[PDB]
């Protein structure tokens, strides 16, 4: 015991977290896009489901 | 009065691209990437070198 | 000892040990495992002694080392490199539908579930002529026999003591018992050992054995939903009669559910999933392992039907049946081709996509997106072959 | 549908019925001819200045 | 209002007869009417039905064939008394064209390689036309020189006067445009005329195959390898060349193969174990993929090549110096000779059936084939 989504959406109830999966995955690709090495990987079709699945798992674990 | 927009007349006139894939079919509206709106695709996608 | 044309791998080995006088357990362990060890250590490490465990489809990963052991025998017994390997049961490279395990023996693949693992029966009327446990007994769908006056394979409780040949390795007699020299449809069910038919009017009466096996597996899940009661004979015995009017019954089964589905409709049909009406009958077509239409007769009839269905329902102002959505994996099945080929076919513009996806996303194989009438027409137009 | 065209060089063209002309195919006589004549005026408009 | 249908005629012929029986004078007037009729129910279908006869057939349309078929079904339906689909009367693209083996068109169970389709002129036969004047389908296939009935010799490309015959172009069945009535006025050509219905008597030659698609496959292979047409148009050469080739075959095939590899030794400048199988055999193995059947009992070209290769290696066992049999094959080539897949060959390497030369030697493949695959 402000206002930015990466701060407010986590402050919310843990049960809600699984529904943020697509947003997290989005940010993830963007973070790669902004990196010197990640320009070869970001938004590549091959990594789509892998990244999304592992994130979804993590969120469920957090929930 | 009722009308048809300028570029809508224009889009019809310039539809004369049938130089791809050795299959004439019907022509596409000239576009740098070969866009096809009806099928939601692109015939001269950069991945092909065309 | 020479192998029989129809002999099981375990039968030959049991005979071999005995022929050389290696009758007892200890010498069975010895004449087998220790000799192998002394050739090389790998031939033994991969080789457990108990008989049931010896076959490949019981094995794990180190199969090649077990094979080496078979190759040592091939030299010792004056053989040929594949003399024994033509008899062994191995892991099929073919899934046989829905990722099932299936087992391969020199050209015929039989689903894991039809292997009669326990309680092998026998037929005294053939055992008296050449005593060796024979193949085609290990099959679940096989009661009775061809020839010998027919009747039943003499079953496990010969004399108040359950029998088999693997936990107790004798052929003529077993344990406490004696030398065992002890309703007119099953003789047709019996024909999984071979086909041999003429005047084959039913769609189940022709073809290679793998197809004949697949057809039965399909029938069973679909109509024998009752839990297993080891009615191994009676449960399957009925499948042949069932197919005798097939060319005219299958369609009615499909028609019935078009109407029952229709009256429960909640959305306009052009946003309805194909699956909501037909209940995956399409996916089941994948349980027969063959891909082409001329051999996989179940798929052949389903397509026949769908073509007619579309033909009597042409396009108009209000949507109707035939505008249902298929997913990528469904077109692949109806078009008799792998999924990647459908993606290539989309990319060249031979068929339209009906649902607009969001950006920075992808449409997965399971998503429903092509109209039925578009797939049926394209197939007639450019997918035919001599098959 | 009847289509009539006039130009700044003094030509007039007349297609009595536009419903029958395909992308691919041979146009009926006297119509094929006006396509050639119109093609010539435009070929110049596209290639020579002033 | 339909006419008698026949089982042996081309779609275009049916349409001409159909329109005439309805009081239409010319095809263009009839097709004009039809294209307009369709605009009352389906505009996309209407846009798929061309006015000129020469392009009516399905095989002609690249990505709009979908709509074209639909249009044909509507015609069947609107014309009264329609127990029979006209879709059984026309060419479609065939599925076997993947991988560019060759292009082929399908008709009711037989694939026809595309190169055997006539284009600019159409022969016909007067002893058949007087009995029933309609155009038979078989007349569109080049191999069909000579009629199989009525003697049938020397079928013409020019009926009379100064003009060749093409019934699609002039839109006419009984008469040519100069007005000649087409209906008024060696012995072995029959060995090809019979391609019509196969129907051969038992004989010694390799071309005694009952599968029609394979019979065409065989003719195509021969044309592609010997009747190269570097120098000429082949109107009927096959009739005097193919029959012999596939009759002296027990030797002729071995002589060619035996000469080819001996000839190869003469020019074998490089140490033989670094030479490819293809460097000596000229991809005759890849050509074995042109016949549409995969089983040994129909694909006799591959069957005879195995014979030859088995003896070739058998006379040349392993020694200290590179020799015949030490040529290299890919997994794809071994898979072809072994009648298996590539991954199965990889498994055979992985399980120790055969070793890698760096990719397999020909002796390795023949030995593995004789040893494990019977």
């Amino acid at each position: 015991g402000s206002g930015g989504l990466e701060l407010e959406l986590i402050t919310q109830p843990k049960k809600m977290l699984p529904e943020l999966m697509l947003q997290v995955a989005g940010r993830f690709h963007l973070e790669l896009q902004n990196h010197s090495a990640g320009r070869r990987f970001a938004f590549h079709p091959a990594l789509m489901a892998p990244i999304k699945s592992q994130i979804l798992w993590l969120l469920r674990q957090l929930a | 009065a009722a009308c048809i927009n300028p570029q809508k007349i224009g889009a019809a006139l310039q539809k004369i691209d049938d130089w791809w894939a050795n299959d004439a079919d019907l022509p596409l509206r000239v576009h740098e990437y070969g866009a096809n709106h009806e099928a939601l695709t692109a015939l001269r996608h950069p991945a092909t070198g065309q | 000892p020479e192998p029989f044309a129809d002999e099981a791998l375990e039968s030959y080995f049991l005979r071999l040990s005995q022929e050389n006088g290696f009758e007892r357990y200890r010498i069975f362990s010895g004449s087998v495992q220790d000799w192998l060890h002394t050739t090389d250590h790998a031939a033994a490490g991969a080789f457990p002694l108990e008989l049931s465990r010896l076959n490949i489809f019981h094995a794990s990963r180190s199969s090649g080392l077990r094979v080496r052991a078979l190759q040592l025998v091939d030299r010792l017994t004056d053989g040929a490199p594949f003399r024994l390997l033509q008899l062994a049961l191995c892991h099929s490279a073919i899934s046989f539908g829905n990722h099932y395990k299936a087992v391969h023996r020199s050209g015929v693949d039989i689903p894991l579930s039809f292997i009669r693992v326990h309680q092998i029966p026998c037929c005294p009327d053939c055992l008296r002529e050449s005593a060796y446990v024979r193949q085609c007994w290990h099959f679940k769908p096989y009661v009775g026999c061809h020839r010998h006056g027919g009747r039943l394979i003499y079953s496990c409780p010969a004399c108040g003591e359950s029998l088999n040949y693997l936990a107790s390795e004798s052929i003529n007699h077993c344990q406490c018992g004696f030398d065992l020299r002890t309703p007119d449809e099953i003789q047709l069910s019996a024909l999984a050992y071979g086909c041999s038919f003429e005047s084959s009017n039913p769609l189940l009466a022709i073809g290679s054995l793998s197809a004949r096996f697949g057809a039965l597996y399909w029938y069973q899940q679909r109509y024998l939903s009752d839990h297993e009661a080891v009615r191994d004979d009676r449960a399957l015995t009925k499948a042949i009669g069932h197919f005798t009017a097939w060319p005219d019954a299958f369609w009615r089964e499909l028609q019935q559910m078009v109407d029952d589905a229709l009256v429960r409709q909640t959305k306009p049909l052009n946003h309805t999933d194909f699956v909501d009406v037909f209940g995956s009958v399409v996916a089941d077509c994948r349980q027969i392992p063959m891909r082409n239409t001329g051999q996989n007769f179940i798929l052949k009839n389903l397509i026949g039907f769908l073509t007619d269905l579309v033909a009597r329902h042409p396009q108009c102002r209000v949507a109707n049946v035939g505008d249902l959505l298929l997913s990528a994996v469904d077109a692949a099945t109806l078009l008799s081709t792998s999924v990647e080929q459908v993606r290539r076919l989309h990319h060249e513009g031979f068929l339209p996509l009906s649902i607009r996806p969001a950006s920075r996303n992808t449409v997965s194989p399971h998503r429903a997106v092509f109209h039925l009438r578009h797939v049926v027409e394209l197939r007639q137009a450019r997918m035919q072959s001599h098959h | 549908t009847k289509i009539e065209i006039k130009t700044s060089l003094g030509s007039t063209y007349h297609i009595p019925d536009a419903r029958r002309l395909s992308w691919s195919g041979d146009w009926p006589e006297l119509e094929q001819k006006q396509l050639e004549q119109l093609t010539s005026e435009m070929a110049k408009a596209l290639s020579q200045p002033d």
